């Protein structure tokens, strides 16, 4: 649920939107090449990784998948009254938003031309 | 599959590295929201959407599948040897493809800025 994803950012990041991450480094926003260029990115392309692996699942839809989780006063968690492909994506989204409320932002590195850095 | 799918794009668009299409508008390249700003754009919705078609099959991965195709002279086609999901995703590139050699290609509308062009 790309949704649930959006709501777990900013859960972790008030000061942010989701959209300072649709479109940082190479990996960060959907589909990544090169090198992550950035901690804060390393964590997307971990994040993607992390679909590949949850997409193995028997018609396992991560994007719009709806999972079960809280967010209380900043902290993330995956409820139990998931199933399999639920429980994957939930946890895959859940450790993107620590990652991402534990790494800097580096403004440099929004929009960036990936022809030209992510080769 | 994209190494496919790509392979299409410099079938008839080979005046143009398939990297141009890797950020284009709203839609091309990455996951997709808002409004297309052009024609080009638009033709990424359409193949978004294509792909998103193709997911109610069971075990079908646009992305990840395998296909025959053909593409000849500036002609792109989809060979009969293929089950319904290879069919599908493959028809869904052949559009995208052609939809890409008519639509204009508009500079300004490259690597733009997400968060403030889609919403
Ligand atoms: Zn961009």
């Amino acid at each position: 649920n790309r949704w649930q994803f959006k709501n777990m950012i900013s859960c972790t990041v008030p000061s942010r939107s989701w959209w300072d991450f649709a479109d940082y480094g190479c990996y960060c926003g959907r589909g990544g090449s090169g090198t992550p260029v950035d901690d804060l990115d390393r964590c997307c392309q971990v994040h993607d990784n992390c679909y590949n692996e949850a997409e193995k699942i028997s018609g396992c839809n991560p994007r719009f998948r709806t999972y079960s989780y809280e967010c209380t006063a900043g902290t993330l968690t995956c409820t139990g009254r998931n199933n399999a492909c639920a429980a994957s994506v939930c946890d895959c989204d859940r450790l993107a938003a620590i990652c991402f409320a534990g790494a800097p932002y580096n403004d440099n590195n929004y929009n960036i031309d990936l022809q030209a850095r992510c080769n | 599959n994209t190494y496919q799918f790509k392979n299409m794009i410099q079938c008839t668009v080979p005046k143009r590295s398939w990297w141009d299409f890797a950020d284009y508008g709203c839609y091309c390249g990455r996951g997709g929201s808002g409004t297309p700003i052009d024609d080009l754009d638009r033709c990424c919705q359409v193949h978004d959407n294509c792909y998103n078609s193709a997911r109610e099959q069971g075990g079908c991965r646009p992305k990840q599948k395998t296909y025959s195709y053909e593409c000849k002279a500036g002609t792109l086609s989809c060979s009969g040897s293929n089950n319904s999901c290879a069919a599908t995703v493959c028809d869904c590139d052949r559009l995208a493809a052609i939809c890409f050699a008519g639509a204009p290609y508009n500079d300004n509308n490259y690597n733009i800025d997400l968060k403030a062009r889609c919403q």
